[PDB]
RNA sequence: UGAACAGCCUCUAGUUGAUAGAAUAAUGUAGAUAAGGGAAGUCGGCAAAAUAGAUCCGUAACUUCGGGAUAAGGAUUGGC
RNA sequence: UCUUAAGGUAGCCAAAUGCCUCGUCAUCUAAUUAGUGACGCGCAUGAAUGGAUUAACGAGAUUCCCACUGUCCCUAUCUAC
RNA sequence: CAGUCAAGCGUUCAUAGCGACAUUGCUUUUUGAUUCUUCGAUGUCGGCUCUUCCUAUCAUACCGAAGCAGAAUUCGGUAAGCGUUGGAUUGUUCACCCACUAAUAGGGAACGUGAGCUGGGUUUAGACCGUCGUGAGACAGGUUAGUUUUACCCUACUGAUGAAUGUUACCGCAAUAGUAAUUGAACUUAGUACGAGAGGAACAGUUCAUUCGGAUAAUUGGUUUUUGCGGCUGUCUGAUCAGGCAUUGCCGCGAAGCUACCAUCCGCUGGAUUAUGGCUGAACGCCUCUAAGUCAGAAUCCAUGCUAGAACGCGGUGAUUUC
């Protein structure tokens, strides 16, 4: 097996979990839950939401690995 | 599937009763697909008949160039848009349904295709697997 | 007239009647057939059903699609701690059926067995077995004498046996006491393989072994008083139908003048005794390890409890069945585990499973991480730790 | 608030009257939500859903020249 | 050629008026006893018994299309009494 | 609907398959004839839902015959265990086409089923047209609108308690009643057998799928009064914080439970037979599956297994009160 990473908040995906979208120009999204599928199905922007792992990164919050 | 099924598949959640308008996914120059049949459909009371990505179909061109029109002809589904699930575990599901034109034996009508494919439905039908261009 | 449109048939007519069980334990109606060769050893055992789970196993089938190839399955997770052996009964055949005649029980039973003898254990004098003891104190004047009338008769022997419900999170107090039938040979050595367990334990990996071909035998889970439309799947009516519509319209014709033992009618659903047959165990878990979900790939240090516990079960301190597919009855049930009647080659009965990774994460939701390790490795140090 | 003696909340005033208690089975009455499809149901789109205010743009056939017409079809709407 | 007092003119139609009839042709549908447009020896249309058309209007009847939806595939759940 | 005879058809040849001229029957799913019951009322068509039964078997199981080389097909037997659909038009029963399927067989149960539904038709009263009648009016001629009442009683059925069997508790037995699984496709066999070629299988094996059934909620989806969190409108509490009201104020997410071929798992093998094909073998010195005897065999029957456990069937076991 190979753990999937989730492409609306980067959350870990584990084997069986989820639900896999592609879009019509071929590209695959893969949601960990309903929870972020449902807010993509909005357009809501990754960067603006504040737990989604882009958001923090963004904001530097726990970026004390690379110095 | 029919007489062009090379192979088995499993089974995938029906998406497609009767009377679905489909989109037309390859250049034979028809815009979307009426289903009135699905091949190898069981009976049941009431049941409508479902179809799912891979089954090959009795569909009816509703528009496009009038010589596909007033005539029925075979089809191959290759968009789904209901979740299914796979047997490695993941449910997947494309943003609309999408079908193509072939022939009884499963010789496509069309040359090309339109968007991506089931991996399904590629691995059953070797002409429709040619044409297509991403896969998944 | 005859009917308009033939159509198959609502429920099934060989499960009748939908009444609710006789007891919350489920009774096994037959055992796999005894041949006088192989060594004493029991058919059958006792355990509770915790929950289901999500696992991972690299699927081996010669000419199928997925063929050396990657699936993910869910298989329920059942508590086995090891039960205690206390007395056996046999049983003589006869012309109107087995009887049992006699039943020769051990010497001293524990707090928690004794129990189920009485409806009130808190205002009692616990005087269970009390002059049953006192058969006991001399070498063998009532006991082996019993003992030799079960060895002259009693072509078939049962052992009585109950469960250790101390051991489990549930706080039920009470033990379930069971018969399990021996399938061994001379049943001679039978009765000297109960004997000599007496007030002694027996462990489930004495009897099921990896991939081995099981059944289950439980209680389903009770729905109290239930339509006719979800108790055997009818057709609802229309929309526009007067005096309800979640009904069977017709439940008769005028000839015969009177209801029909076959017409779906509305009734008590759930709470029946069901066999569930043809079910693979996939891992035989031992409590007396940490591990216990690590396989030979995953290789960390968790057990089979998900972050959180069990959802309405608890833990799994115990040795633990997990076997694939979903067997009857809901959490917290008794269950009874029982060995296949024939023998089953069939190319999948005979399929050698070895798992790759099981699913711990939390069941109490959409559960993210697999370990309080990864949890904190993951989201970083929180406002809660220092 | 709002175009408004619309709906919604409040002041003066007036009531707190309609046998009650305990549970949350089936079938009901009233109110709802449903993945994919979209009338294939049905005698029949019955019922329900969809649209909806205001501002701006745009508006066919036909015609008794008055209408059709809010035709159709589009865009905007908060707070500071 | 017989006959009436006159012999259905202008128009219109399988029309709410046509038995045969699910009339014939075209369109509409994959498929239509439905609908529409044409034909008219029309059982038994037709002129203030008013004929034909008609914009607008209709809680009037009928056909199709778009959007919409648990009407349905196929049922499931929740709340109050 | 099925026989009996057999002039002929069938290249020759009555009976592979048909069969005239005649003649014997069966059924009451047609329509007739009669008026025996009901007019101090048994709710009439059709459709929807549902159960069971019949076989004159459409398919599936196993066989027999051919004008059966193969494939396809036709006739016939045992067979009702299992299944026999989705739609366009019509109120339709009926009918006709589209399409899938193994097949889209035929019927009954007060022409099954209205205190189960609907009311499209027929079949009150309003109204329109055509024909007829001077007229009121008539029309199995056409059209439109037209109230579908009650079950709390007994039985039946599905579930649910329950006295007496010294008391109570536990573990059991099994008389009886019910029963279930069904079908197709693809690969391989094999472009082989067979055939001049054209074409072209089957047995064994594998992967799946159709219909049905019993469960279950690890995942996905649905469900929201968790009124759990957040946001938004109007008003009210002097403002803030925090809140009330708008019959759950509205929207987003939403655990648990319930739930979906919208989700997952599972659905056993033994004997005796039918039709049929055989053995020995007389009757009948020969011959014959039959007369005695006997072998194999169908989705058949009975069993294994599964379900309830006689509340007047039974067994084993623990304890069995002292003002
Ligand atoms: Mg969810
Ligand atoms: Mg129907
Ligand atoms: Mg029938
Ligand atoms: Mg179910
Ligand atoms: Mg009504
Ligand atoms: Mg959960
Ligand atoms: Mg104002
Ligand atoms: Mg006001
Ligand atoms: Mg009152
Ligand atoms: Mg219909
Ligand atoms: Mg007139
Ligand atoms: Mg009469
Ligand atoms: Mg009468
Ligand atoms: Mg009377
Ligand atoms: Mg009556
Ligand atoms: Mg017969
Ligand atoms: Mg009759
Ligand atoms: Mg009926
Ligand atoms: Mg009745
Ligand atoms: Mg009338
Ligand atoms: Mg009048
Ligand atoms: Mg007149
Ligand atoms: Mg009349
Ligand atoms: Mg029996
Ligand atoms: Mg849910
Ligand atoms: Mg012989």
């Amino acid at each position: 097996m190979k753990v999937e990473i989730d492409s609306f908040s980067g959350a870990k995906i584990y084997p069986g979990r989820g639900t896999l979208f592609v879009r019509g120009d071929s590209k695959i999204f893969r949601f960990q839950n309903s929870k972020s599928a449902s807010l993509f199905k909005q357009r809501k922007n990754p960067r603006r939401i504040a737990w989604t792992v882009l958001f923090r990164k963004h904001h530097k919050k726990g970026i004390t690995e690379e110095v | 599937s029919g007489n062009g099924a090379q192979g088995t598949k499993f089974r995938i959640s029906l998406g497609l009763p009767v009377g679905a308008i489909m989109n037309c996914a390859d250049n034979s120059g028809a815009r979307n697909l009426y289903i009135i049949a699905v091949k190898g459909s069981g009976s049941r009371l009431n049941r409508l008949p479902a179809a799912s990505l891979g089954d090959m179909v009795m569909a009816t061109v509703k528009k496009g160039k009038p010589e596909l029109r007033k005539k029925v002809m075979p089809a191959i589904v290759v968009r789904q848009a209901k979740s299914w699930r796979r047997r490695d575990g993941v449910f997947l599901y494309f943003e609309d349904n999408a079908g193509v034109i072939a022939n009884p034996k499963g010789e496509m009508k069309g040359s090309a295709i339109t968007g991506p494919v089931g991996k399904e439905c590629a691995d059953l039908w070797p002409r429709v697997a040619s044409n297509s261009g991403v896969v998944v | 007239s005859h009917r308009k449109y033939e159509a198959p048939r609502h429920g099934h007519l060989g499960f009748l009647p939908r009444k609710r069980a006789a007891s919350i334990r489920a009774r096994v109606k037959a055992f796999p057939k005894d041949d006088r060769s192989k060594p004493v050893a029991l058919t059958s055992f006792l355990g509770y059903k915790a929950g289901m789970t999500t696992i991972v196993r690299d699927l081996d089938r010669p000419g199928s699609k997925f063929h050396k190839r990657e699936v993910v399955e869910a298989v329920t997770v059942v508590d086995t701690p090891p039960v205690v052996v206390v007395g056996v009964v046999g049983y003589v055949e006869t012309p109107r059926g087995l009887r049992s005649l006699t039943t020769v029980w051990a010497e001293h039973l524990s707090d928690e067995v004794k129990r189920r003898f009485y409806k009130n254990w808190y205002k009692s004098k616990k005087k269970a077995f009390t002059k049953y003891s006192a058969k006991y104190a001399q070498d063998g004047a009532g006991i082996e004498r019993e003992l030799a009338r079960i060895k002259k008769y009693a072509s078939v022997v049962r052992v009585l046996v109950h469960t250790q419900i101390r051991k489990t999170p549930l706080a039920q107090k009470k033990a379930h006491l069971a018969e399990i039938q021996l399938n061994g040979g001379s049943i001679s050595e039978k009765v000297d393989w109960a004997r000599e367990h007496f007030e002694k334990t027996v462990a489930v990996d004495s009897v099921f072994e990896q991939n081995e071909m099981i059944d289950a035998i439980a209680v389903t889970k009770g729905h109290g008083f239930e339509g006719v439309t979800h108790r055997w799947g009818t057709k609802k009516l229309p929309r526009k139908t007067h005096r309800g519509l979640r009904k069977v319209a017709c439940i008769g014709a005028w000839h015969p003048a009177h209801v029909m033992w076959s017409v779906a009618r509305a009734g008590q659903r759930g709470y029946h005794s069901r066999t569930s047959i043809n079910h693979k165990i996939y891992r035989v878990g031992k409590g007396d390890d940490e591990a216990n979900g690590a396989t030979s790939f995953d290789r960390t240090k968790k057990t089979i409890t998900p972050m959180g516990g069990f959802v309405h079960y608890g833990e799994i301190k115990n040795d633990f069945i997990m076997v694939k597919g979903c067997i009857p009855g809901n959490r917290k049930r008794i269950v009874t585990l029982r060995k296949s009647l024939y023998t089953n080659t069939s190319r999948k009965a005979l399929e050698e499973v070895s798992l790759k990774w099981i699913d711990t994460a939390s069941k109490f939701g959409k559960g993210r991480f697999q370990t309080p390790a990864e949890k904190h490795a993951f989201m970083g140090t929180l406002k809660k730790d220092l």
